[PDB]
């Protein structure tokens, strides 16, 4: 009752996708936002 | 992770609106304002006495202010 070997090979390569998208999805280069052009 | 990526519905539309409204409302709205302050202040709004005798009245100054 362990698995299906199909599905650990699917999960583990969407954990893949998962990785890459959000490595994408964490913005932080040039700091994107730029918005124009006592008494 | 240090910024995330915010994910917005989006910015321009409701504000342009918004900035549009506000700009025609106030558009027509300060020289009215102007006005509604400079009869209130330069003329006066009136004063009441009373109908003098013999006098016929006109149509209008029936009403106190000067506006109406």
């Amino acid at each position: 009752s362990g698995y299906t070997p199909d599905e650990k090979l699917r999960l583990q390569q969407l954990r893949e996708l998962r990785r890459r998208w959000l490595k994408d999805q964490e913005l932080s280069p040039r700091e994107p936002v730029l918005p124009p052009r006592t008494y | 992770g240090k910024r995330l990526f915010i994910i917005k519905p989006s910015g321009f539309y409701d504000k342009r609106f918004l900035k549009l409204l506000r700009f025609y409302i106030l558009l027509t709205g300060i020289p009215v304002v102007i006005g509604i302050t400079l009869i209130n202040v330069f003329i006066g709004e009136a004063e009441l006495a009373e109908i003098p005798e013999g006098y016929v009245p006109e149509h209008w100054e029936y009403f106190k202010h000067p506006i109406s």
